[PDB]
């Protein structure tokens, strides 16, 4: 059906020669334009009929006709990378209210990120500088990645999630181009959010005398630091560094001036772990008259990953243990099962804080 | 011997051309990028005061 309407206007856009343009990047601007093709061929051209003199800029892809080369339409630069097109997500499922607890790991993030985006004129009265970067590391298993998605929901803008292993490519030097791919969209798309995940595989000095193949990774941060704070302080959006190993990072990366707000996650206390089961109490099945403060009290200090496992495994006892819904008896069985039974080995929580 | 100039296109094609009045042997020099004709392969343009180019990136800030 839609193909019939497009065939009517397809007479001028097909038979005539317009679209068959050869796209290439412009080099020198004389106000004669020296442009190098993809086949490595240099030539000279000039403006067109409807082409504006202010549209042509240095280092921009400009399509020209293949027969007689002339400028026709400008194109946005950096057309080669296809990787960063899939790095932008849309509408994350985790909401802002999914993060439990009244502690300080919530309010501190929204003031340095969501506050300048929603109300940029609030800090303009005092004439201060909002923090460009932030710091979130914490112990493994607290759902730190869930807090990054909760910010993207309230922001209602472009979000970029970057994996630490994605920056390292299969060639030496290609990782340097991967850094500018992220910061190029910062100027193109204003008021977005970039997020780095597992930076420990990237950062750190690591010096020289080691295995010797380590000099390729250390240049990624030196390219990332240069693109963050260089000779020219070029930056707009907020930068988020996150990993599970803060001690193995670059001691320069661990110092301010690229980062101001620093928040480290901690294990919720008896009052903190209570709200963890309250946000899950609205879900599943909760028997009327059951106090969740006694369950979190019998459970020792542990990450939120093992806290949500209590409510999930409690529903598993409805089959083998011959129960309708989750009762208080099944909650006590989960204490020796979800916690005491699963300790053994290979249980992280606070086990690995360093290496 | 006479006056002659040998050039090579960016397509890797070596074309011989006689000395053109638009250029002088003092301004000419080997390993130089100058404009040439597509049909007659004659140099109609001298060097525009730049050796090669800025290649990848350059800082234009004043």
């Amino acid at each position: 059906a839609p193909s019939h309407l497009w065939d009517i206007m397809g007479d001028r856009q097909r038979l005539g020669e317009e679209h068959p343009l050869q796209v290439a990047r412009c080099t020198k601007i004389i106000k004669k334009y020296v442009i190098n093709l993809k086949q490595i061929a240099k030539f000279v051209v000039g403006l067109g009929e409807r082409v504006s003199p202010t549209d042509i800029e240095e280092g921009m892809r400009v399509g020209v006709d293949r027969s007689k080369y002339n400028i026709e339409l400008p194109l946005p630069p950096r057309i080669d990378p296809s990787v960063t097109m899939m790095t932008v997500e849309e509408k994350p499922d985790v909401t802002y209210s999914d993060v439990g607890g009244c502690k300080d790991q919530i309010e501190k993030l929204r003031e340095v990120v969501e506050l300048p985006l929603l109300s940029p004129e609030r800090f303009a009265t005092l004439g201060i500088d909002p923090p460009k970067g932030i710091l979130l590391y914490g112990p493994p298993g607290t759902g730190k990645t869930l807090c990054a998605r909760a910010v993207a929901n309230r922001t209602d803008a472009t979000f970029i999630r970057v994996i630490g292993s994605e920056l390292v490519q299969k060639y030496v030097g290609e990782g340097a181009r991967m850094v500018r791919e992220l910061f190029e969209m910062a100027r193109t798309k204003k008021a977005c959010i970039i997020f780095f995940d597992e930076i420990d595989a990237v950062g750190g000095a690591r010096f020289d005398d080691g295995a010797g193949g380590d000099n390729e990774v250390q240049r990624t941060m030196l390219e990332l630091i240069t693109q963050l704070d260089g000779f020219d302080p070029r930056g707009n959006i907020k930068v988020m560094f996150a990993t599970n190993r803060p001690n193995t990072l670059d001691p320069a990366l661990l110092r301010p001036g690229r980062i101001d707000r620093k928040v480290e996650f901690s294990l919720p206390d008896l009052e903190g772990r209570a709200n963890i089961f309250r946000i899950h109490s609205k879900s599943m099945s909760v028997e009327r008259g059951i106090r969740w403060e006694l369950i979190s009290r019998l459970c020792p200090n542990s990450t939120g990953a093992e806290l949500r496992s209590v409510c999930t495994e409690a529903g598993m006892f409805a089959i083998r243990a011959r129960r309708k819904v989750a009762t208080e008896k099944d909650f006590l069985k989960a204490v020796d099962k979800v916690i005491s039974g699963y300790k053994k080995f290979s249980s992280t929580s606070r086990y690995m804080q360093y290496n | 011997v006479g006056k002659a100039a040998v050039v090579k296109t960016s397509s890797r094609q070596t074309v011989f051309l006689p000395m053109v009045g638009l250029v002088d042997p003092d301004k000419l020099k080997p390993n130089d990028l100058v404009g040439v004709n597509k049909d007659s392969y004659l140099i109609l343009d001298t060097l525009p005061s730049e050796f090669d180019s800025r290649v990848k990136a350059m800082e234009v800030d004043e």
